[PDB]
């Protein structure tokens, strides 16, 4: 079985390149940041612009959404994450003390807490509703390239440009796994399995892997994309068929079967790098979103 | 700044 995934909209409005696209987890909207210093947010089914959020002084790297749509949570480079109501568009909190620019961050499943990484080599825990920084981990000996939640939010991984994945206690804070692989590549990516049980890295190497989280072995290794100089986001979908996507440098937007590692799809259609995708929770729906020579995002969709 | 490359 392959997927069709079909062109169905393009998004534009964003005046630089876009950082970042996450479907809200009720399936309505599609959210994106960019280095314009914007986040925006569209119809996830019609492609219609609803509205921008704006506030930050520096460009946007990343975005999340809140458990019940109604929060978001950006990182920019002017060093701190702002937290939105999306309805009204108004700033509910800005979380200071981070020393470098931030790139990375996600909601626990409870949605109390935020996860953040930055380029000073830091992993920081929020308090949503204070905004208070709650922990500060010494993560990593380079930038972080992503944080990410399990299923319940008792664990964090965390992934570095020093070769590291990390597995975290997120109540104590300690470090509970290193992932370490050989020749130490940079690693670009990292998120849980919607299970909870493995882990996809990026490294930039043009290389994907999954690995079983207990074990601490590679299960899978996906190849064929070029990745070798951004952070690119990659995801596990998981609607239809059970995929793997990840965008590409080469402007295409890449789909492997899990289980053969076979490249199932590449999507054509973007004029440049493409640094983000995400997978609709319900249908089988691809956002993709690409860089300075491109500046929009695609909704894609499929049969499987 | 994801936007630029390393």
């Amino acid at each position: 079985v392959k997927p069709n995934y079909a062109l169905k909209f393009t998004l534009a409005g964003h005046t630089k390149a876009v950082s970042s696209v996450k479907f809200s987890p009720n399936g309505e909207w599609l959210a994106s940041s960019s280095a314009d210093k914007l986040i925006k947010i569209w119809g996830a089914y019609d492609g219609k612009f609803e509205k921008t959020i704006s506030g930050h002084k520096l460009g946007i790297s990343d975005v999340a959404w809140s458990s019940d749509s109604n929060l978001l949570v950006s990182a920019s480079d002017d060093k701190t994450l702002k937290i939105w109501d999306v309805s009204s568009g108004k700033c509910l909190k800005t979380l200071k003390g981070h020393s470098n620019y931030v790139f990375c961050c996600n909601f626990n499943p409870q949605s109390n807490l935020i996860v953040s990484g930055s380029f000073d080599e830091s992993v920081r825990i929020w308090d949503v509703k204070t905004g208070k920084c709650l922990k500060t981990l010494p993560a990593h000996s380079d930038p972080v390239s992503a944080v990410h939640f399990n299923r319940d939010g008792s664990l964090i991984v965390s992934s570095s440009y020093d070769g590291l994945c990390r597995i975290w206690d997120t109540a104590s804070g300690q470090c509970l796994k290193t992932l370490i692989d050989d020749d130490n590549p940079p690693v670009s990516f990292v998120k849980f399995s919607p299970n909870g049980k493995y882990i996809l890295a990026a490294t930039l190497d043009n290389t994907l892997k999954l690995w079983d989280y207990s074990k601490g072995k590679c299960l899978k290794t996906y190849t064929g994309h070029k990745n070798e100089k951004y952070c690119i986001f990659a995801n596990f979908s998981v609607t239809g068929g059970k995929w793997i996507v990840s965008g590409s440098e080469d402007n295409l937007v890449y789909i492997w079967n899990l289980q053969t590692k076979e490249i199932v799809q590449k999507l054509q259609g973007h004029t440049d790098v493409v640094i983000s995708t995400a997978c609709h929770p319900t249908e089988n729906i691809i956002a993709s979103a690409a860089l300075e020579n491109d500046k929009t995002i695609k909704l894609w969709k499929s049969d499987c | 700044m994801r936007v630029e490359p390393r």
